[PDB]
DNA sequence: ATCGAGGAAGTTCATATAAAAGGCAAACGGAAGCATTCTCAGAATATTCTTTGTGATGATGGAGTTTCACTCACAGAGCTGAACATGCCTTTTGATGGAGCAGTTTCCAAATACACTTTTGGTAGAATCTGCAGGTGGATATTTGAT
DNA sequence: ATCAAATATCCACCTGCAGATTCTACCAAAAGTGTATTTGGAAACTGCTCCATCAAAAGGCATGTTCAGCTCTGTGAGTGAAACTCCATCATCACAAAGAATATTCTGAGAATGCTTCCGTTTGCCTTTTATATGAACTTCCTCGAT
């Protein structure tokens, strides 16, 4: 089997810019 | 011979019980000869990603035999299959170890 | 609400208590697992009515199911399709 | 001594488990009681599979209610609940997820 | 007489890890999992072929069900190695 | 009028078969011929049992006699619950003892178990319920009582309901005119079958 | 006067009335930029009721979410809003209901 | 660095949340909301053509905006 | 060429209002809300039929889904008024 | 030379019902009874929603039922925030909520 | 008929018997 | 530093509980080959609808200065809710017979599709006929805040 | 204080887009009369499965008193947002031609249904065999607290 990338929740209710 | 059209496949999820429930279940009227070979596939890629996230669940908490706690600790944290199990509490299960910003020393 | 009179023998008709079954240090415990450090004095009975409110909205969505082919048993299937319409979907029993 | 630690270290004892935590007999009398306010007169009969499984929906309800609850204490600098903060994350929580 | 997934998904475990055991609650809830996704994407390939004046839930009418019916990453991997379940069994 | 009763009524019903459906309602003796002409019993019961619900919401519909709509029906169909033999000794039509039947539990209601409907041989036919002291009765799990007023033999109804048979003993004795109450070897599924250990050795002694 | 009354006057004002609040012109400017960074390369064609079908969503959403964030304002013994106060409100409704 | 996202302008925010009720609105709202619109026309959008480009078409239409929020949990009394 | 219920609603109208009027637009929500009720009303009775297993929706397993679709006091008048329907169709 | 629906006495169609109750493939049979008695619900809510509507339109004098005033009849009643409970209308507004505490 | 229509619909706070 | 006491891994160990190998009946379903059946891609074509362009245009947003109301840390008065220690009543287990009640099997008729029927009224859609709403002005009636 | 321009109302007008009204004709759908068919009510019976007791059994909860970490209120330095005078440029309406794109009509061929035969594969069922886990003891280790 191949491989993709998983994260760990990666805190969401913040909004995120590019940056 | 060869005549599994599972292994015809080369899949591991069976075909003709998902060309069996496509029909029963009133879906449509004709259902199509590609399309449950296509329904086998996405069931077995949903199956084998939990399982080895799960499989890394007993490893690292030192245990040999996935037990239902464990599939709660491989599905939240994921980022994915959160979203996708938005309404799923799975029983005998378990919350996040969640060490909260406020009660650092 | 109060329905199905409690004053057909006489009033105070809680006998034992009835609803205080759900006692006071168990929904301390459902709250330390969810990262309450400390509970105020008046979630004992805050708790109590916010359960009593989850009951009422799945057993009418569970005994109508059971009423509905004839019988008198409530099954696991019942619920779990009853929590399924409600939009908590249940893995443990299906 | 007086007060060596007192809740510390019974919220990671907490999380780490997965038990119940509403015992079942006092679980079953409060449906039971329930049961027969709907469906006037029979009192009906409960698989045991049935109590089971509310008891992982509503201890998997009620855990994420508090939690989704206690993220309304730290956004008032209080650290304890109130039944301000559970009035307030039901109304925020929006009519289909606890009423 | 009621028929599971049981002995199918335990084949998948088996590939995946060498020795990794499954408790039996444990495959009740790759039952019922498996088919609240089942039911989800033949439930909204239904309404396609109901939209769109059709008969026929072909296999391009789960591939649409497949696009929507899961979140951003895992779509893409899981329709590339959905197509290539269907091609090895057409020029078998 | 209550709101139980139209639950009850409704499931009592559907416990009769369709051959015996007009022998119970002209023996039960609640509603008008005149309207059994109306409910045409040829259709499907789903629709048989609404009408006779909508023929009982015009009248009174009381819990008491709503009840012993199931007490004849206990009387044609004899072969399904268990019976018990008691006799009482210790000390006729028994007229001073239904003066007082209802001589237990005063702080629960007025009447729990009242019926009133007689029957030859001396036969006196009560349905038991039960509740406590702050519950309503349940009716659904009865207890089923045939004494007579020459013989102290006493029919009893196997109580699906426990932690109640010498309480019911006493009830009996104390409101009757003796002391004694016993419990013999008498548990079958039948009545006839209660002639021959019953009429047999008592009334050829 | 130094302010007469800004703020209660214009808010009774605005739901009093059915209006729409962001103009057309740059909302149709916003989706196409989205809709073109999917389905790579090539452009796609808007019938003018579906961009009046999004401005009937998209005001509809944005303004019941600052009616939920604003209650988390109040919770605080503030008045203004704040990213604290945005940033929790596309929390508690959970991973539903604007993500 | 010059518009195609700030064309949701700065006093019209403003009069969104007045229709909330927000008295005074703080100085990064007018970013915030900015910020949950994008993110808010992604999981519509990603829906929405995937239902035109599946009956091949190449038109997003009324009925291609009303389905796809029905899918997602809002559902919409205007075009369908 | 698709029908609507708009003469049909436009009659109900006026057994309740003998004057009031109502604009061409709000027709149109006339039509969504009573194809999602109707949408959902069915689509959640084909659940009961496929859960006994039985195969024909009669007048019954609309009932109780009558009952879930709706809420508290809505409920007993919705199903009261809805077998005064029936009775007086199968007594003609 | 009967309607169906006149024999019920009600108004939305029996026979719409009808058709389209086997075209969508919601059961492989569809009983005799069964689309007359959702005639009833289907009437009865479209009954009870513009009542509200229509006694909203004399409160605020406008004799036509505008799509402002099925907003405020709908959010304006306990029971029927239940069932529109995911779903926003066009042209919609909101209820008139400023509270005194913000004024 | 009619039915009662409940204006405010407080309905987030719960409320006992008083 | 000095050293007592738990606290915590870390190890061993029997032990049922739960699970894996095995087996095979076998009841059931996937499969092949065949016969016949149609839904739906492919191509031609009228034609709805929407993009791209213009010029008026002015309501409306971007920039700036400000003044006051508002957010934030600190500190002290008051009260409230965790630790605690200890009887005891209450929840567990288990084992219990009884059994109400779920599940199965077997009949058959009263309700359901097929279908062509004739009807037909009934809805959708197309020009004509009204009138209710929004805006303007009639600006008079009325409470706002400065001399 | 009254003057004062706003804030608000009503009264009358006045298009003008917008519903409303016939009447269409007839297409499409529905309503009716039988033909022939069948799911599912309805009755009876096996036997799985759960209420209702008794009872050790202790594990867990109820009550009361304390106390230190909270919750609440006030102040004041410091500030970040509404308010307001201007002014341009960016959103809008109208149009019209241009057309890419949609929708309808029409044909046939590879694809799904359908019955049948014959195997393989998937079940429940023990059944034996096998194991991991967990609870216990267990000691040694070893953090942490009182002298």
């Amino acid at each position: 089997k191949s491989r993709r990338i998983s994260r760990r929740p990666s805190d969401w209710w913040v909004v995120k810019s590019e940056e | 011979k060869a005549k599994s059209r599972s292994s015809r496949a080369g899949l591991q999820f069976p075909v003709g019980r998902v060309h069996r429930l496509l029909r029963k279940g009133n879906y449509a009227e004709r259902v199509g000869a590609g399309a449950p070979v296509y329904l086998a596939a996405v069931l077995e890629y949903l199956t084998a990603e939990i399982l080895e996230l799960a499989g890394n669940a007993a490893r690292d908490n030192k245990k040999t035999r996935i037990i239902p706690r464990h599939l709660q600790l491989a599905i939240r944290n994921d980022e994915e299959l959160n979203k996708l199990l938005g309404r799923v509490t799975i029983a005998q299960g378990g919350v996040l170890p969640n060490i909260q910003s406020v009660l650092l020393p | 609400k109060g329905l199905g009179k409690g004053g057909a023998k006489r009033h105070r008709k809680v006998l034992r208590d009835n609803i205080q079954g759900i006692t006071k240090p168990a929904i301390r415990r459902l709250a330390r697992r969810g990262g309450v450090k400390r509970i105020s004095g008046l979630i004992y009975e805050e708790t109590r009515g916010v359960l009593k409110v989850f009951l009422e909205n799945v057993i009418r969505d569970a005994v109508t199911y059971t009423e509905h082919a004839k019988r008198k048993t409530v099954t696991a299937m019942d619920v779990v399709y009853a929590l399924k319409r409600q939009g908590r979907t249940l893995y443990g029993f299906g | 001594s007086r007060r060596r630690q007192g809740w510390l270290k019974e919220i990671r004892k907490l999380q780490k488990s997965t038990h119940l935590l509403i015992r079942k007999l006092p679980f079953s009398r409060l449906a039971r009681e329930i049961c027969v306010k709907f469906t006037r007169g029979v009192d009906f009969n409960w698989q045991a599979q049935a109590l089971l499984a509310l008891q992982e929906a509503a201890e998997a309800f009620l855990v994420h209610l508090f939690e989704d609850a206690y993220l309304l204490t730290l956004h008032a600098g209080r650290v304890t609940l109130f039944p301000k903060d559970v009035q307030l994350a039901r109304r925020i929580r929006g009519l289909e997820e606890g009423l | 007489r009621k028929e599971s997934y049981s002995v199918y998904v335990y084949k998948v475990l088996k590939q995946v890890h060498p020795d990794t055991g499954i408790s039996s609650k444990a495959m009740g809830i790759m039952n019922s999992f498996v088919n609240d996704i089942f039911e989800r994407i033949a439930g909204e390939a239904s309404r396609l072929a109901h939209y769109n004046k059709r008969s026929t839930i072909t296999s391009r009418e789960i591939q649409t069900a497949v696009r929507l019916l899961l979140p951003g990453e895992l779509a893409k991997h899981a329709v590339s190695e959905g197509t290539k379940a269907v091609t090895k069994y057409t020029s078998s | 009028m209550d709101e139980t009763v139209a639950e009850f009524i409704k499931r009592t019903i559907l416990k009769i078969p369709m051959n015996e459906l007009t022998t119970i309602l002209k023996a039960w003796d609640f509603l008008s011929e005149n309207q059994l002409q109306t409910v045409n019993f040829r259709q499907r019961k789903e629709s048989v049992v609404q009408h006779l619900i909508h023929l009982c919401e015009e009248k009174r519909a009381s819990i008491s006699d709503a009840a012993l709509l199931d007490i004849i029906y206990m009387q044609f169909h004899q072969h399904q619950k268990v019976w018990d033999v008691f006799q009482m000794s210790k000390g006729f039509d028994m007229k001073q003892f239904k003066n007082s039947f209802k001589k237990i539990l005063q702080r629960a209601l007025k009447n729990v178990t009242v019926s009133f409907r007689e029957t030859e041989e001396n036969a006196v036919w009560i349905r038991i319920a039960w509740g406590t002291q702050y519950t309503k009765p349940n009716q659904y799990k009865p207890t089923y009582v045939v004494y007579y007023s020459q013989t102290p033999y006493a029919f009893t109804s196997s109580s699906m309901l426990r932690r109640n048979t010498p309480l019911l003993g006493q009830a009996l004795t104390i409101a009757s005119k003796h002391h004694q109450i016993v419990k013999m070897d008498l548990r079958s599924r039948y009545l006839d079958s209660l002639k021959a250990i019953v009429f047999k050795q008592y009334n050829q002694t």
